């Protein structure tokens, strides 16, 4: 009641993946909530719910709509008579980050955003006015969001500018807004190049990059990850987004991502990483095992003919489906990195994290 | 009544071969290339081995203009030819054979050859219908053969990857799974997702297995001890003609230095070197990758779907095959034994 | 008790004007879509399917149907699909020739209907198992189920001419209503439809006419009692007239599978842009499937189909789907993409082809700019000439130096309306619309009615 | 039950006698097969006798399990040897065989029948079974096998 | 606060004038219990604390007359002789409203978990989010109706996507010239559309704040069933941007909070629907809906709560082996010997004598029934009265109706 | 390390000896002493056994100002065998044992304990004609290692550098 239940998990999960949840989209947690909502604030409730039906997708759009419901449920905050804000709000969002967590493990930028967050109510003196802090606390996101992601979106464009030649075929996999925006803005500025997207089972994320390189009259061709070593000859140049990049310098990105890296370095092509430094982290992780998320299983499924393998997968005792969402590429398959304080190396990543803490 | 019923059968197969194939395995397209041409060298009317050659050749030709990437009839094609000629030099009194056929530098140094197979033996058809026999009962024992080999090459709680679903691979991780436990994580190799249906039967034989997409090879490779795949077609010098995905496969293995072992039989090895041709990948409709539900976004965009994937020889470890197992460095003798340098060009 | 081998009535003629002018010296199933007729393809579908009796119905130029067909793989003594040519000059409809197939007692068992435009790789098999249990559990109810093909609304396939919203019920695959949605804005379904079906009554906009049917003999025989009946009528009949007969019409949609109809310009060409990507698999331009000596290619990447004996000049670029006739001859620094080119072309130099169509024997002089344009046989094309989209060179047709035709254009050698209005004062060739040496005339509105000019 | 006797009347084949055998195991000298026709005594397929082109493996053109038409050259009936060529059995040769074994098969599932209806418990009394009614008219036709099955079609009408 | 529950309880029965007259349609007795209370037990197992119950005098004293729940009512008069709708009452409401609104019906029995409609609210930031149940049968004879006089019972037809959840059409037979017209963009931008003719409406709408700040500015609309949701499906797709309803929309979308700078896989109005296929929900409005109502609640009763006994505590049954599982007793309900109920809900301070056999009835406060009356399949209302040995069989007896000593009068209404 | 991540999850442990000091037995029985699956192997078998390895967690007892380890002999054979199969190597290290001395040279890196170790000095004559070496200590080059793990965190050893710059000053390199 006045704890979320916790999530229950699915299926059978591989061993070695074992000691990470795997859940059902059909199993929401909203089955044992109150609907007048209770212990749980309604904007954390909606967004819980839109999370972990993959309705909101993607690191910035996640953190977006984390900041945006974070607003909402600061400007509906009452402090207790015998309570400060600086402690009693930072005590009251834990439960809605365990609630989101369950909902959907959390993104690496909606982790900086919390700690962000978390940072600048604890810096609230104890002398402000409640509707002062609160207002100073929703400026603050507001500034954060503006500037960590907007500012810095247009700044990794304009530098990403200079890396696109005439007659350039770029190689981009699945959907990455940066990305997309970095194509996008290229081609209005007057390059001309082709675009070949990559696309993998079972999101197909991909085909979004797809439609909008048409919108904006991009030439664009498309085929999925296996075939990625047939198109290879003709690319020259890989460009990934990266949903975090961590301290050692490894990218951490969606499944796949390191082995279009590997085929490019295979087939003597430059790879290069987009990121905006709000999303770089001080974790380290030397695989996709000890740290990834496992989707759906059941999103495995599909339909080749009339019949369909893989249907009742788990009256297969010996049987178990394995839908990871991350991957990790090691810093050495990594060329360069694009982000807002420029074009740098993948090794700068704990130079950048300290340069942006001794601010803070 | 011969020819009426060969010609309409030579028809059959071949258009069989151009539109699609059903179920036929390699085995089945083999055995099936064996009785057409074992039924062409019967019916038809051959005076010496030169015209029964070129006859053949003739009928060789249509048969792999048929279907450029079906190599196994090719293949048997000029394993016929061979046998041919092996028959031919037995009775034109030439002692031992399938040395001087080759180029050597021996043979070369100590004289040379002089072909000709105007001569005529009324014992030529026999010996080349009990070769092709041979063939033949040598054909229904080679998937035995090499599924007989699965316990040198798997040992307790190993961790074995494969793509896609291969018959051969089936059977002998099947064969290894009678007396040691595994665990085995099979590719999807989309669009045609086969390996489930791989997955599927592995899972009927108590096998631990693991289904997974193509993206995350690389990720799930850090973890797999060994690499057992199938393949299509073995070329000159021991590259594969193997699933789409699979040189993505190599390629992750070769990074973690994974042996991987290629379970192919005899009658896959093709003496076509992979210079050029332009005949490699076999592009079937755009369908499988992106659907024609999309709507206008399709007639700006370029949508291609190969079958096949070129893996080069450096990134294979061993070739398991009904003769044992060997190096990629050992085909090309292989080749020497099995087919003649002359009729590599049908 | 085996059914009878599967039958097919191919209608080769088409029995309107929607190619005019082009049709006044070529049938339509004749028209070349990437170098192969359209009737080669129809009759390669039904040799797919498993058809071994096809009967070909020509009317319009039927002695060219028959001198192409009696060439073709198809009437050979070693094919499984026996070819029987079937004639007339009282043909003016499908109505006419179902009521002659009716006469003739052609068909015992079900068979197919097509007409002789429709590229297609579908496999009927599975429609005709569900047409044949329907009418073993039900007799002599349902008596014809089309094919459709899943598509969204915006593609390109899809003409507003051809474009058809169908009320269904889902549950059994039977159409309740058919409706074209040519110039509509807002479509009408009558109430009768939800009379009985209270779950499934599906209204789909999302299905393409394949313009394929497996039809029994019923068919036919209500084509005779109706003699005032196209197959849009007679569906309409049938849905509306429900009550005094009791007859039914199915529906089966492929999704995997291609199936289109060739019945306008728009239509050849998105087909034939179709067939180039591969979308028709297996009937690619390099498979040659019509077993032809002149029509094999080499398929490279980039799907461009290159023939024997073609000469690429220095600095020649092509792009992506184009494919080339062999014997074709292309000067230096030329640009092609997306483009057809037919046996036995010459192309000069700096000359730009995108979009456009070139059959057998046209010549293009250096130069020239050709977006989006169909030149018919042996077409020329002088110097500085630039044909804007959507512009029509029918055969025989010379387009002099120093032009810029709009969009619509067509230009052919018969007279506009001459012999139009008169269905003797021979009219020269206008060089303000042709140019100097220029052989043809501007053929205006008249017949652009039904060309390439739509959305 | 376990009843089984020989198809013909001697106990051993002959030289240059072409006999339907069962592989059973591979061995260094040839693979050790059971002779079908002669209550299943053990013979050897010589590994030299196996195919007039070179092989390198028994297992190419063996399978254990696997029918096999082969002729006899070398027969030691006190040591129990017999030696079988598979590489001087010709197809027609092989043909006459297969129609052979099928028909002495068809006679002795018949045999067994009767004796497994008269409730026979031993292999004598099948053995005695044998002598009189087929081996009579096999030595009566001076065909083995043929003969038997000839009159047994005789019979009925 | 997420939502603010309204149950709009006016009184309508205008199928049920027979049984609205002795008492308000809210306080029917359905399963021993008033009808009114079975939605807003609903909203107690939700969860929720506060309701705005439109009613009228009488209601809002049934409401304080010790009636069982644990919230707080907000219960709100209207004149009875003013003519208004829900849209109306919605209107007069209004300054008590603050949230997006969850309008319910004083007629809704119904077992399914709500937050099957309201996660279709939240997850997609709906407009608005309907419940609806599957198309029913009534194989049973209605008690009162059985020469025929079966009405044309104009179908409503709503077509909804391939999903199954997003409302696309809605339209009614009476405003339709047998011709169910289509816009054409609707299919364009939606190809497949299921449409549907059986379905009912449980008057559950899930309303956001911005509908009621339009309401305020047109008065056109009177009713919410009738009027606004095929309004709010009409406008769904009548392009984009007296005001319109998309003046009033003024707070982002939370599915499109920065159309750039970030991916989201113009639509600002939506409609959102629920069909259940399975289980129980109900709109009782007619006289076979509530009998259909009656005959099912004791399940529902036993499930929801399971302290309450089938029988009541303080019943005097002679024969206390005669009474079905199904069968309810309400407070005091004197029953004879040698008496069987079967399958019959018994109302309270009943005088029920010997020799009585009430098979699949509905007998209703202050009924009594003398020796050797047999009724079957009938409802009897408040203070009727039964004389010797009368059989009743599918007969409606008014409040207060006498009937003579066996007087077999089956399938007759029999109102004062 | 190993033992606190034993309490929530299984894995499976093996040791190399590093002979002729063999402390790996040491390290082998605590680690058995907790519950946790452990081998014990010879220094020979480390490229045999690296290839079904996933993970690689070594000590040391020296980082150098280049990210390198100055760490127990045989560290060298096994950060190669990790590099052959491209098995991470991590270092689990404290701050303090952080170096600013480049390996440039000094001639002092390895220490050469008695070679009794090695070789015992009951096989004789054998002795008088013998050189024999008994190194403790190996150095691993940064190219190597993957991952830092200290008190502070983890880091690449691409970033060693900086943690000397804020714990050493340049003048105090050479005491
Ligand atoms: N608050 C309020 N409730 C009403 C009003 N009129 C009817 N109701 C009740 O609210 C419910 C919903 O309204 P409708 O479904 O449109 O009822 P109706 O239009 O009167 O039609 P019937 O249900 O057949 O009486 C009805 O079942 C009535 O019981 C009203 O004017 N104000």
């Amino acid at each position: 009641r006045q704890q979320v239940p916790t999530r229950k998990d699915y299926g059978s999960k591989v061993s070695l993946f074992s000691h990470l949840p795997q859940y059902s989209r059909q199993n929401s947690l909203t089955q044992f909530m109150s609907i007048p909502s209770s212990v749980i604030h309604p904007a954390m409730v909606r967004l819980g719910l839109q999370y972990s039906q993959g309705l909101v997708s993607g690191s910035n759009a996640r953190c977006i709509a984390l900041l945006r419901a974070l607003q909402q449920v600061i400007q509906d905050y009452t402090t207790p008579p015998n309570e400060e804000l600086s402690r009693d709000l930072v005590n009251k969002l834990k439960p809605y980050m365990s609630f989101l967590t369950q909902c959907r493990p959390l993104s690496a930028s909606m982790h900086n955003a919390i700690k962000f967050l978390n940072k600048e109510i604890t810096s609230v003196g104890s002398s402000k006015r409640e509707e002062e802090a609160k207002s100073e606390l929703r400026a603050a996101i507001d500034r954060y969001v503006q500037e960590k992601i907007v500012l810095a979106a247009q700044a990794i464009s304009r530098f990403a500018y200079q890396k696109i030649s005439n007659g350039d075929v770029i190689l981009v996999y699945g959907c990455s807004s940066l990305v997309s925006r970095i194509l996008q803005e290229a081609w209005t500025e007057g390059r001309r190049f082709r675009v070949v997207v990559v696309d993998s089972r079972p999101w197909l994320e991909g085909r979004h990059t797809l439609r909008s390189l048409v919108h904006a009259g991009v030439p664009a061709s498309y085929l999925l990850i296996p075939a990625a070593s047939y198109v290879l000859p003709e690319v020259s140049k890989v460009l990934l987004g990266a949903h975090a990049l961590l301290a050692n310098g490894s990218v951490m990105s969606r499944v796949g991502t390191a082995q279009l890296a590997l085929v490019a370095r295979a087939h003597n092509v430059p790879v290069l990483v987009c990121c905006e430094t709000y999303k770089f982290c001080e974790r380290v992780q030397t695989d996709a095992f000890v740290s990834n998320e496992l989707d759906d299983p059941d999103d495995l499924q599909c339909k080749r003919g009339e019949h369909v393998a893989l249907a009742n997968w788990q009256n297969h005792a010996s049987l178990r489906l394995l839908n990871l969402v991350y991957d990790v590429t090691p810093p050495e398959l990594v060329d360069l990195v694009i982000t807002e304080l420029g074009m740098i190396p993948c090794s700068s990543v704990p130079v950048v994290l300290r340069v942006k803490s001794s601010d803070q | 009544a011969k020819g009426s019923e060969l010609s309409e059968r030579i028809e059959s197969f071949v258009e069989t071969l151009k539109r699609g194939g059903g179920p036929r395995s390699s085995e089945e397209m083999a055995r099936e290339t064996l009785g057409l041409l074992r039924q062409i060298i019967t019916d038809h009317r051959w005076s010496n081995a030169g015209e029964l050659m070129e006859l053949i050749r003739r009928e060789g030709r249509r048969m792999t203009a048929a279907q450029p990437s079906e190599t196994t009839v090719g293949n048997m094609v000029r394993r016929v030819l061979k046998i041919i000629r092996e028959e031919y030099g037995r009775l034109h009194g030439r002692s031992d054979e399938s040395d001087q056929q080759e180029s050597l530098h021996k043979l070369l140094t100590s004289g040379g050859l002089n072909e000709d197979f105007s001569f005529h033996y009324a014992q030529l058809q026999s010996n080349i219908i009990e070769a092709i026999n041979e063939l033949l009962v040598e054909l229904e024992g080679t998937m035995e053969n090499i599924a007989a080999q699965a316990l040198e090459h798997i040992h307790s709680n190993e961790v074995i990857m494969t793509i896609g679903f291969s018959r051969t691979v089936e059977a002998f991780l099947k064969e290894a799974a009678r007396k040691r436990k595994f665990h085995v994580i099979v590719a999807e190799c989309a669009p045609f997702c086969q390996g489930h249906e791989m997955a599927v039967n592995l899972s009927k034989a108590g096998i631990e297995t693991t289904v997974m997409t193509d993206a995350a090879i690389f990720a799930v490779m850090s973890r797999v001890n060994k690499v057992i795949i199938g393949t299509k077609t073995i070329l000159a010098n021991g590259a594969l003609r193997a699933v789409t995905g699979t040189h993505t496969l190599a390629l992750a293995a070769k990074h973690h230095s994974t042996p991987l072992i290629v379970c192919a039989p005899m009658f896959k090895l093709s003496p076509q070197f992979p210079n050029e041709e332009d005949s490699f990948h076999k592009f079937v409709a755009p369908e499988e990758v992106l659907p024609f539900t999309e709507g206008d976004i399709l007639e700006k965009v370029s949508v291609h779907c190969p079958v096949f994937d070129y893996v080069p020889p450096e990134l294979i470890t061993l070739f398991i095959s009904n003769i044992g197992g060997n190096a990629p460095s050992y085909i090309y003798r292989l080749m020497s034994e099995l087919y003649h340098p002359d009729d590599h060009v049908l | 008790e085996p059914p009878p081998p599967l039958q097919a009535v191919l209608v080769a003629d088409s029995f309107d004007r929607r190619f005019f002018p082009i049709s006044k010296d070529q049938p339509r199933v004749l028209l070349p879509l990437a170098n192969v007729a359209l009737i080669d393809y129809t009759l390669e579908f039904l040799t797919a399917t498993g058809v071994q009796e096809t009967f070909v119905f020509c009317c319009w130029k039927a002695a060219q149907i028959k001198e192409h067909l009696l060439k073709s793989k198809w009437c050979r003594p070693t094919s499984l699909n026996v070819v029987r040519i079937i004639t007339s000059e009282l043909y003016r409809s499908l109505g006419d020739v179902l009521r002659d197939v009716d006469a003739k007692a052609l068909v015992r068992s079900d068979f197919l209907l097509v007409y002789g435009d429709v590229i297609s790789n579908i496999n009927i098999t599975r429609a005709l198992e569900e047409h044949r249990l329907r009418r073993k559990l039900e007799k002599n109810v349902s008596v014809m189920t089309m094919i459709f093909k899943e598509s969204s609304p915006s593609h390109p396939t899809r003409c507003h001419e051809d474009n058809v919203v169908v009320a269904v019920d889902s549950t059994t695959n039977r159409v309740l209503h058919f409706q074209k949605t040519q110039g509509l804005r807002r479509f009408a379904f009558p109430l009768s439809l939800f009379q009985g079906s209270s779950d499934g009554v599906e209204v789909r906009y999302d299905l393409l006419d394949c313009h394929i049917s497996i039809c029994s003999p019923q068919v036919a025989q209500l084509f005779t009692d109706n003699f005032d009946y196209t197959r849009d009528d007679f569906v309409r009949g049938l849905l509306v007239n429900e009550e005094i007969l009791g007859n039914q019409i199915h529906m089966h949609v492929t999704a995997k599978e291609y199936g289109a109809r060739v019945s306008n310009l728009h239509m050849y060409s998105a087909v034939c842009a179709d067939v180039i990507r591969r979308w028709v698999y297996p009937l690619t331009p390099e498979a040659n499937f019509t077993d032809s000596t002149t029509q094999s290619c080499t398929h490279s990447r980039h799907n461009i189909y290159r023939g024997p004996e073609v000469s690429l000049g220095h600095g020649s670029i092509l792009e992506e789907n184009v494919l080339l006739g062999s014997g074709t001859v292309i000067g230096s620094n030329c640009f092609i993409t997306n483009s057809v080119i037919g046996p036995g072309c010459h192309i000069g130099d700096n000359v730009v082809l995108d979009q456009t169509y070139l059959w057998q024997g046209v010549r293009v002089a250096a130069g020239a700019q050709i977006h989006q344009s169909l030149l018919c046989d042996n077409a020329e094309v002088k110097e500085r000439v630039t044909l804007k989209p959507r512009s029509v060179l029918t055969s025989q047709v010379v387009v002099g130096p120093n032009i810029t035709l709009p969009e619509g254009s067509v230009i052919s050698l018969h007279p506009p309306d001459a012999e139009e209005d008169e269905d003797v004062k021979m009219k020269g060739y206008n060089p303000a619309e042709v140019g100097a040496a220029g052989k043809g005339y501007l053929w205006k509105a008249a017949g652009m009615n039904m060309e390439e000019e739509e959305e | 039950p376990g009843l089984s006797c020989r198809f013909y009347q001697h106990k051993f084949p002959e030289v240059e006698d072409v006999v339907m055998v069962n592989v059973r195991s591979i061995a260094e000298m040839g693979a050790y097969v059971s002779l079908l026709e002669y209550n299943n005594i053990e013979g050897m397929i010589l590994l030299s006798e196996l195919s007039r082109r070179r092989i390198r493996s028994i297992n190419k053109l063996i399978r254990i399990g696997r029918n096999e038409c082969v002729v006899v050259i070398r027969v030691d009936k006190e040591k129990g040897y017999i030696d079988l060529s598979k590489r001087r059995v010709s197809p027609e040769e092989a043909i006459k065989c297969e129609d052979k074994f099928t028909k002495s098969k068809t006679v002795y599932s018949i045999l067994r029948h009767v004796a497994e209806v008269l409730e026979y418990t031993k292999d004598e009394q099948l053995e005695s079974l044998f002598q009189r009614t087929a081996w009579v008219f096999d030595d009566k036709y001076k065909r083995p096998g043929y003969g038997a099955y000839d009159a047994f079609k005789h019979a009925v009408s | 606060m997420e939502f603010q529950a309204v149950v709009m309880a006016v009184g309508g029965g205008s199928r049920m004038t027979d049984l609205t007259s002795s008492i308000p349609k809210p306080l029917l007795p359905v399963g021993n219990k008033p009808l009114i209370w079975y939605p807003l037990n609903l909203l107690e197992r939700v969860g929720f604390e506060e309701v705005i119950v439109v009613t009228t005098r009488d209601v809002q004293k049934a409401l304080c007359a010790e009636f069982k729940m644990k919230m707080k009512p907000d219960i709100v008069c209207i004149p009875d002789d003013a003519d208004m709708g829900t849209a109306d009452s919605l209107r007069y409401i209004y300054p008590k409203l603050k949230t997006d609104v969850l309008v319910l019906s004083c007629d809704l029995i119904t077992d399914v978990a709500l937050h099957e409609v309201v996660d279709l609210f939240r997850a997609y930031d709906a407009s608005l989010a309907m419940l609806m149940r599957k198309g029913q049968d009534s194989i049973e004879p209605v008690p009162g109706q059985k020469g025929k006089k079966k009405a044309v019972e104009q179908r409503d037809f709503i077509g909804v996507d391939s999903t199954g959840k997003r409302l696309l059409f809605m339209a009614n037979e009476a405003d339709l010239d047998e011709e169910l017209v289509i816009k054409g963009s609707i299919l364009q931008k939606h190809p497949r559309i299921r449409f549907h003719t059986g379905l009912v409406d449980a008057h559950l709408y899930c309303l956001k704040k911005y509908i009621v700040d339009f309401l305020m500015e047109n008065g056109s609309i009177t009713s919410i069933r009738s009027e606004l949701i095929p309004y709010l499906v009409r406008k769904q797709f009548s392009s984009a941007s007296s005001l319109d309803i998309y003046s009033f929309i003024k707070e982002a979308n939370t599915l499109n909070l920065a159309p750039y700078d970030a991916c989201w896989n113009r639509s600002q109005v939506r409609c959102y629907v629920h069909i259940m296929k399975e289980g129980l929900c109900s709109r009782v409005s007619t006289l076979g809906l509530y009998m259909e109502a009656n005959r099912q609640v004791p399940k529902l009763l036993s499930a929801l709560c399971p302290e309450e006994p089938p029988v009541h505590s303080s019943a005097q049954i002679v024969s206390k082996h005669l009474v079905g599982v199904d069968s309810l007793i309400g407070p005091e309900t004197q029953i004879g010997e040698k008496s069987s109920i079967k399958r019959s809900v018994i109302g309270s301070s009943c005088l029920i004598k010997d020799r009585v056999t009430i098979t699949n009835c509905l007998l209703m406060n202050s009924v009594t029934v003398e020796e050797g009356s047999n009724i079957q399949g009938s409802v009897i209302c408040n203070n009727a009265v039964i004389e010797k040995g009368a059989d009743i069989k599918d007969c409606l007896i008014g409040s207060g109706q006498r009937i003579e000593a066996k007087a077999k009068r089956v399938n007759e209404v029999i109102v004062g």
